[PDB]
Order: C-alpha cells, then structure tokens, then sequence
DNA sequence: CGGGAAAATCTCTAGCA
DNA sequence: ACTGCTAGAGATTTTCCCG
DNA sequence: CGGGAAAATCTCTAGCA
DNA sequence: ACTGCTAGAGATTTTCCCG
C-alpha cells in the first residue's frame, strides 16, 4: 500500500495517513477513514 | 548507534533529514526514514501541475461577477472560443438555458465546471442530460482544474475595461468584448483568432474522422507482432502502429509480419 | 484510392503534450487518429499521444 | 511544378476552379488560384437573414445562415431596437457575420441597430428562409411539450435542427455544412492574403524584364510572364522590391 | 494605405498587432507601433523579478499575526537568522524596543521593512538613529520586496504548527519555532543551519575585511592601462584595477605596474 | 524621454502616461502628474 | 602532503595545536589533528552564566557568554520560573547554548525552568562575570539619561558594552570575539564529524595489513599505521568498510 | 607577507547572482572584497559583482 | 574501460495578510 | 531614487564503488 | 562564404472570487 | 475514479536579404 498525506480544500492543516486507492496524473483517489476522496497531486504526499 | 539520538531529537524538534544526518552522522536514507515516519512532517505535496481535458467537444463554465452582475461564461478548451452572456440571478434556470442556447450552436460533448451551485443545480443537470451532454467537475476548491475558462475570465474582464465606455449597459459591453475576444485577438497555437482556431478544430475533427472511417471501410491488414492478428492502422518509414487488444503500439518493421 | 486519402490525412498539423511537460510542442504531422490516442510524427519521431492531450488543425495559414 | 502544364490542359479541357486543380494536381493554392483567374473564360458565407416570427405574442428573432441553413433563434421580449441590436452583437460575435438581409421593420432600422450594425462591422441589407423558418416552426411544436417556457421550447428546436436533422447532399446537419463553408471562407481569405503579400515582388530571371512571382519554394520559383508560368531555380533569380 | 484602416478598426476593437499585420497585411513593425499608441491597451508591465539586497548588515523585519497575536519577526537577510518575539499590540513602541534588543545582539546597519504603521512610527525612527540604523522601505504594497522575511513568515509560522502542542502559550512555541529553525533545520547555500550560516557571514566579512586591510596596507602598486589607477588583484594574465570609484579587470596587454 | 503605464498599488486598473526620471532594476521612479512615484518594473511598462 | 614529517618535527620542537600546523603548513585539518593527537605530552566556547542583578527593584537578568564577555540582558517582571525559563528559551534559541551556570536561586531549580533546559537541550550546573556585570552596570549608569523606561536603557547599555566597547588583544569588542569563538567552535564540530565519518574506513597499502585511513585527496591518500603517517598513492591503497 | 594573507582572502567561498538571474550560483573563489563591488573568480572567469549580490562565507564543511 | 545505486543537482510549487 | 524568496518533492544526472 | 536587422522563438509573470 | 492556463513583454536566436 503507501500514505497519503494531502490538503482537502481551502484547509491550511493537512490530514492523513489514509490508504491509495487510485493514482492518476494530476490527481489521486484516497481513502481517509474509509472516506473516499479527490485530491490534486498538488496536495497530496505520497509514501 | 546514533539512529535512538536522532530519532530523539526529531521526535523533540522535528528536523530536516540534512539536520539529523549531518548532526548525528546518520546516513542519508536513514534520515529520510525516520522524517518520514513523522505525521506532522508530512507539510508539503508534490511540485507539479495536471493538464486539463482538451479534447474538441470539452467545454468549460465559470460565472464570474462584473460590477455587481453575474456574467456566465463558457470557453472551447481547444481553442479558446468564448460565449459569455449577463445572467440577472446565478440561478439553476439561467444557467441552465445558457448552456442550452450553447449546445444547440455549437457540437458540447462535456462541460467541465465548477462546483458552484447553479452548475449543480437540477435543472442544470437535466438541460444536460436532455442535450446528451456529460457533465465533470473539478476537485472542491481547486480552480486550477478549470484553469482555460478562469484565464479567460481575467482575459474577458481586462477587454471589458477596454470597451466599457463605448456601451452603457453591461450586457453590451460583454457581448463587445466577446466579439472582440473571438474576431479580433490572433495568437494561439495555429496563429488564429479564437473563432478561427474553433472553426478549424471541428472542421479538422470531422475531416479526420471522415478520411478514417473511408479508410478503414477500404484499407483491411492483420499484422502478426513478435503475436495475434493485430488490426494495422499505419505502416511505413520503418515502422506499423498496430491496434491489439485496445493497444495502439508502434513496432519496427522487423518482427512485424502483414498478411 | 487510399493514396490521396493518406496523403491528405498526414497534411493535419497536430499540437500534443507530455505527463509532465506543459507547453504543446510544434505541429506534428498527423499518422492516425483514435478514440483516444492519435498517432502522430514529430520529425519522424512516431508518437502515441491520448486524445485529450492532443489538438488537431489544418493550419490554413500554411496550407495556402 | 512541373504539373502546371497539366494544369493548363485540364483547366481548358474541363475548366476547374483552383481548389480542384491544386488538391488533384498538388500543385501550390496560389498557382493555381493564379491559373483559373488568367482563364477569362472560366471565371457570400457570411450572410444571414434575420426575421421575427410570433408564436404566442411572443417575438422569435430566428437568423439563418443562407449558405448552409443554419438557424440561431432568441425569444426577444419585444420588437424594439435595444433587443434587434444585442441579438446581431451576440450574432456577430459568435459567427463572422458580413451582411445582414432584413425585411425593414420598423425595429430593423432603428438608430441602435444601426449603430450595433456600425460597430460590429456589418452592413445592413433590406426562397431558402421560408423553408428553414417552417422547419423550425414545425420541430419547435414538435418539442413544445417538454419545456414549460417558450424560449427553452425555441432553443430544444435550434438544437434539434441544427444537429439532429441530417440532410444535404452528404447528408450534413446544418452544424456540419456551416463550419466547413466558414473553413473555406478562411482558405479563401488566407489565400487572398498571402496574393496580395507576395504581388508586390518582381522577379529578375536569366537579365529577363520584371515578372509577376507567384510561389518561392525550397529550390524552385513559380512565376508569371505574359501569361506564361515559369519555374526558375533561385540562383538564378533576383527578387525586388518597390 | 492599409495604415488608415488599422486605425479605423483599432480604435474601436483594440486589436493586437498580430490581429491587425493578418487582417491589414501591415508590417508588424506598424501595428506594434499603433498599438502601443493606445493607452487603454497598455495593460502588462515586463515579467521579472528585482533582487532584494543581500548585504551582511541587513535585516527584513515584519508582523505577522497568528492565534490573534502579533508576532514581530526579523531575518538576517544573508544568512537566513531569524529572531521572533509575541509583542501585545502591535504599536510603535513594541516594534521599537524588539529593533533595539536586535540591534545590541547583532550587527544591524540597515532595515528593510514594509511600510506598516508600527515601522513607521516616530518612536521607531528615532530608535534606529540612535543605534546608527539605516532605516529602508518597500514600495507600497508590494511584499515581493520583503519576500525573505515574508518567506520566514510563512516557513516560521509552519514549525509553530509542529510544536504548538508542546507549549501552553503561544510565546514559548514561538520561541521553540525560532530555536528550531535556527539550529535544527540545515540547506541553504552552505549546508548550513541559519545560526551557523549567519556566524559563518559575519566571521568571514570581519575576516575578509582585516585581511584586505592588511594587504592594502602592505601592498601598493601603480598601474597604467590603455592613467595612474590602483591595483587591487592580478594573476593568470588578468588584473583588477580601481580608477574614479570603478573596477575593471584587464589583461596584462595594456596594463603596466610601476 | 519615455513613456510609462503603471499600476500603483492595490489598484487594478493601469494608469498613465508619466516621465521616466529614473530606471534602476526592479523598479522605476516616474513623474505621473508632477507627482514622483516608485514602482516596481512588474507594475509598469516602458515605451 | 608534502609537509608531514616537517609537521612532526615543528610539533615535537614545539608542540602547537592542529589548527596551527594546518595553517602553516597546509595540510588538510585532519591529517594536522592526529598527528597533534599523537602526541602524549602535547594534549567550551557554548556554556553562559546566567545572573539576576536587580536595579529600581526590576529585575534584570543577564547571561554572560564567558569565553568572550558578551552580554544578553533582558528586564523580567518578576523573579517567577517561567520568566527565567522563557529568557533561557530566547538565549538558546538566538545561540548555541550548551551548559548554563546558576546561583541556584529559587527561580533557577524550578521544575519550568528545569523543563525548558530540558528541552532545548541545556545542562544546569551551579571572575569574568563580577566584572562584566559591573561594566554593564556602570553603562546603565550612564546611559539610563536617554532612556524614558528602564528596558530601554537596559538594551542601549547592552548594545554599548557588545558593540561600542572595544578591548581584548586586538580591540575586538564583544560581538567580534563571540562570533569568532562560535565560527572556531563550528569548524571543530565539522573536523569532529569529518573525523568520525571518515575513522570507520580500512586501508591495505602496498599486501599490508589494515590501516587507519586520514585523508582521501586527488591522486594520494593519507594513512596512519601504527604511529606512522603515510602517503600512498590511490592504486596501491585499496579501501574497504570494516 | 602578502603570499599567505592573499591565499586566505582568496580561500573564501562566494555566491553571486545577475541582474536577471534569480538562483544563486555555485561557489566562485573570492579574489577581493570591495565596499560595494567584490571580485570573483568562478573557474577563471575573472567578475565583478555587487556587493549587495554576493554572500561570502568561509565553507566549513568544506574547509575541514 | 562498463554498470549500480546512492549522491548531487535540477526543476517546480505553496504561501507568506 | 529599488528590486521575490525559501524549503521541500520528485526527476534526472553524475560519480564513487564494484567488476 | 559573413553580417544586419527583422522574424521567430524562448522565458516569465499577473490574474482568474 | 483527475489534472493550470492565457496573453503580453522583453531577450535571445535564427534566418532571409544584402555583400
Ligand atoms: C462557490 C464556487 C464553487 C466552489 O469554489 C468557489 C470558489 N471559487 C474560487 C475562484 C478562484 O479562487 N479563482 C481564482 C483563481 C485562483 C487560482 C487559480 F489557479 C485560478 C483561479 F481562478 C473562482 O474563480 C471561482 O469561480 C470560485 C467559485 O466559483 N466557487
Ligand atoms: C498594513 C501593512 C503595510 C502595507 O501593506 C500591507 C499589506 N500586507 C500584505 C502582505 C501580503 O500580502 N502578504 C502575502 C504576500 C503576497 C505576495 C508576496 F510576494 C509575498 C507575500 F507575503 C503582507 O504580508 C503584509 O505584511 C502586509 C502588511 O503588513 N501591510
Ligand atoms: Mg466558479
Ligand atoms: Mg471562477
Ligand atoms: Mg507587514
Ligand atoms: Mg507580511
Ligand atoms: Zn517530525
Ligand atoms: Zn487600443
């Protein structure tokens, strides 16, 4: 698997870890507590 | 040896990996591991920028706010070409029969917006699914995905400012710079203006998909790879793009056999 | 029969973009185009690009 | 080259325009636009028709673009010049419109149309609209039932006419016929530029007198002297301007 | 002949010298002179970015405001050093005794700040004459010119979010924020920490500068190029000469010592 | 002489025309109605 | 290189420190610090002490940096632990502060101050510093006529004694010397590190058995074997981890 | 007497930048130090910075 | 002389009111 | 007459350690 | 084959809520 | 399972027109 540690939206303080569900280009599909969520590679560190 | 120091003072002072390696003498890969254990280390995502859909029947929308009126706006991603119109309320309804007036003038395959709320409105949904449209949305708060039409919004308000002592209302002041946006700014890819660029890229989409479809009906090929009776789709100067379990891959002409 | 055809199926300039890259590159000459990847030859460089990274025209500004 | 002798046979022969004769023969658009134009022998998309039909005391301003069929139809409030004029902003703005052909209404000639006509560019003007306003009366009672307002009722219509009614001698809809004439009417524009860019040259060959120069190529000069088409390599060929 | 009607079509559609070279077949040399005669169309200055100072003797200083506190911050600009201090309100005479405490600690001959009411007050002004400082502001508005202590205010305010739950108050996780930054985090130009980076600057300007003096003291040479100039470097061929306040470096041909 | 276009601060809309008294790097200072102002060279162009 | 065995000789005759012999004779540090290291017969700067002077009953605490006679003076409210323990929070993070010297006050032992000690990474232990407090209170003195408050003379009397107040062996004031006793500091921690990365490394020369590797240069590779300095060149040093 | 002191001047490290260039570049040897303008020498190529352009700093990681 | 994996360098982005 | 920058995250390229 | 000046390309930045 | 971009301003490099 891998963490994920991303920035939600409009949300200074980031979250995680949570599990990677999808990798894409620009973007990548996560799974923080078993909620699924978008987030721009922008926001997102990936370990 | 080091690694419980350092993972000590981390865990007191959360530093860099170069700190604790250079401090603690710890190897570089080691230093990394353990800020990478940290969660409250993890303050930073990866330094790169997507690329937006620019496929001929994308379009993006954005309302944008004009001296206190909402103006509606649409962009042709691949090419630039605007529609924008005065809207009284950022409403369902109004946004809704924009994009209806649009995709009755123009071949919209998709509309790639925000997450505003007329833009989800029920209406708005069902104008959609009525024209056949495919409706996308960006990541919440992320207004890069729509970057095309948010440049264009700054672009459609600088020429407003140019224009809007030529007209009284706003309506047409927009539609002014509209024109003007479309027929009378060159640049872009091809050299164009916008309207030409769009003209161009439907007429070239429906040129191309003309052409490929006769030449498919006339041109038949199974090629042999390396393994299977791959459908050719192009051959020559020395190599044959070959389409095999919906793979396009282009392999040299040697250990590539026609029948 | 396919000679014209082809021939004038390769006359389409094409404007594509890599993953990473964000400038479109100079007008490839189009080969093939796809559902979702077109085909194309950048001084005889024959690339796959996906369709939504890639801008077909026929320059008219170069044709004539 | 070398096909431009051809090209007079066949042009004589079968009197071509310089589209066919350039596509078939591959030769250069300006030579053979060159060509056709010395044949005396062998020697209009940007105009639309506006006209306000009512359904339900509501006004319709349905333009049509004649080349093609196409049909852009507003629901106007009322028949004042404000709402004719910011229909044709809106006209122009999305369309290359040239010239506008009007039943001269008493909207039509109003000082802001006018104006709009002025500013957008446009000249005012005063058998296919019959047929094409007919057409949209009947698709537009046809999908009457699934909107509850007129204007969204008019724009189901345009949408269906413009894009779901096949017809023509390809069987194009109205959107297909449109962008390819306005994509020739950009070849022709481009064309007409890159003629008039390069008339202004003469050309010194072998010395021989000035000549009319046609193309310049990668190794090779098209050129016209006395209706006679010569290919030169440019060694020897000195270009001039004036 | 196409002049007149580029300017008919400009001035009512202000087109871009592209649009009116295609449409009017003028030389672009033309239509970018037309339209850089309209005034409406001059909406873009040219894309760059100045470069602030980065003497030794220079401080950025700035308030930034985190949990509803002001925190004063200051950055060796060289260096990267920051100090940072939790001040009550955010007047004048806060600003001017954090300067002063700065001042007696380090060698501060210049600030640079942006153009906040504290920073301009007059008990400040005087706080800065009185410690011999240079006292330096940006353009209204426009940060860039503070972009290091800008930064820090950014990259400070983050390693207080790392440490803010190891400390009651907001001053003491300021102060741990500080002393982390400065003697915890490493990078820059030298590999360095920001407190060994800036005791490195200044041990080497105080070293530099004895040393210069030492050898202009000792050495003293004339020197002719192409008048009497001073001599400042020479070696592989190439010679640093100081004349009416300019330096330049010029090959021996056409320098002689005497 | 020369001819500058400049925002000033915080104000969108360009202004303009002003003498050029001095040109630096990063920054100009112009003469905008008799009134000398500093503005950096991203908020001005020069003719 | 070169210069080692005149290196040996200068430090048997006079046996001076790895710093001098490296300057002298440019060695690399390393090489100049084992052979000093050799040396039986020839074998800091980040410890303050802190006082609490109280002047117009306010506290003032100052931290003396002894190896120079720098001074950081700040006015405290009250004689509380968290002021303390907040002065000393400010004095290691503006500088590397190791070890802290107290009167062992009520104030200095309390469990506040002891946690911020604790953290920042400072140990607690309870002739300069008689002196440089009364330097400081005599410019106070003299300086207290410019000040409105007693903060404010407090810091214009600090800025005074640290960088207007020049003496020592070569006039430095007291920003000069603790700048440059830092910098020393900082460049025996990089020799240190250097050392201890550098000591872990094994060297067969010439085939001879393991040898303590020094230096690692361009083209020759300085190696200690049992007491003997020896420059070798890169082929015939093979270097292993052990 | 000057041999040595010039070999400590010249020891020091230097970092420079261009009116245009926005990244700092790599360590030129120092050659002199002036009141605003400092002499370099970034592999033999003999400049002029200003002062205001140019950190120097006596590399420790290095030195050592 | 040829490779492998780590180290050094390079490119790019958020965010600072 | 003044002036964007800092630190981290992947990518990519040298380059020292193994043949 | 060598230059000159214009053309073409490249790099960079504001601003889009 | 999605995704920053557009147009203008100087700078720099080709490159056609003159020898
Ligand atoms: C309530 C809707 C739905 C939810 O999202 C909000 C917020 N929002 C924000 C911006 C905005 O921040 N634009 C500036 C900008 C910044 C960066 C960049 F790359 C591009 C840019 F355009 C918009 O333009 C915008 O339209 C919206 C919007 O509509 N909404
Ligand atoms: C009332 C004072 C005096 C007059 O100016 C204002 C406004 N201001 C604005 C920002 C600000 O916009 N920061 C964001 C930012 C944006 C771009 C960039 F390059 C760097 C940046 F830091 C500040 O940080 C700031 O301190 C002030 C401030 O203090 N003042
Ligand atoms: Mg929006
Ligand atoms: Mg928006
Ligand atoms: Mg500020
Ligand atoms: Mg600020
Ligand atoms: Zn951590
Ligand atoms: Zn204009």
């Amino acid at each position: 698997n891998f963490r994920v540690y991303y920035r939600d939206s409009r949300d200074p303080v980031w979250k995680g870890p949570a599990k990677l569900l999808w990798k894409g280009e620009g973007a990548v599909v996560i799974q923080d507590n078993s909620d699924i969520k978008v987030v721009p590679r922008r926001k997102a560190k990936i370990i | 040896d080091g690694i419980d120091k350092a993972q000590e003072e981390h865990e007191k002072y959360h530093s860099n990996w170069r700190a604790m390696a250079s401090d603690f003498n710890l190897p570089p890969v080691v230093a990394k591991e353990i800020v990478a254990s940290c969660d409250k280390c993890q303050l930073k995502g990866e330094a790169m920028h997507g690329q937006v859909d620019c496929s001929p029947g994308i379009w993006q929308l954005d309302c944008t706010h004009l001296e206190g009126k909402v103006i509606l706006v649409a962009v042709h991603v691949a090419s630039g070409y605007i529609e924008a119109e005065v809207i009284p309320a950022e409403t369902g309804q109004e946004t809704a029969y924009f994009l209806l007036k649009l995709a009755g003038r123009w071949p919209v395959k998709t509309v790639h917006t925000d997450n505003g709320s007329n833009f989800t409105s029920t209406t708005v949904k069902a104008a959609c699914w009525w024209a056949g449209i495919k409706q996308e949305f960006g990541i919440p708060y992320n207004p890069q995905s729509q970057g095309v039409i948010e440049s264009m919004n700054k672009e459609l308000k600088k020429i407003i400012g140019q224009v809007r002592d030529q007209a009284e209302h706003l309506k047409t002041a927009v539609q002014m710079a509209v024109f003007i946006h479309n027929f009378k700014r060159k640049g872009g890819i091809g050299g164009y203006s916008a309207g030409e660029r769009i003209v161009d890229i439907i007429a070239t989409d429906i040129q191309t998909k003309e052409l490929q479809k006769q030449i498919t009906k006339i041109q038949n090929f199974r090629v042999y790879y390396r393994k299977g009776p791959a459908k050719l789709l192009w051959k020559g100067e020395g190599a044959v793009v070959i389409q095999d379990n919906s793979d396009i891959k282009v392999v040299p002409r040697r250990k590539a056999k026609i029948i | 029969e396919l000679q014209k055809q082809i021939t004038k199926i390769q006359n389409f300039r094409v404007y594509y973009r890599d993953s990473r890259d964000p400038v479109w590159k100079g007008p490839a000459k189009l080969l093939w185009k796809g559902e979702g990847a077109v085909v194309i030859q950048d001084n005889s460089d024959i690339k796959v690009v996906p369709r939504r990274k890639a801008k077909i025209i026929r320059d008219y500004g170069k044709q004539m």
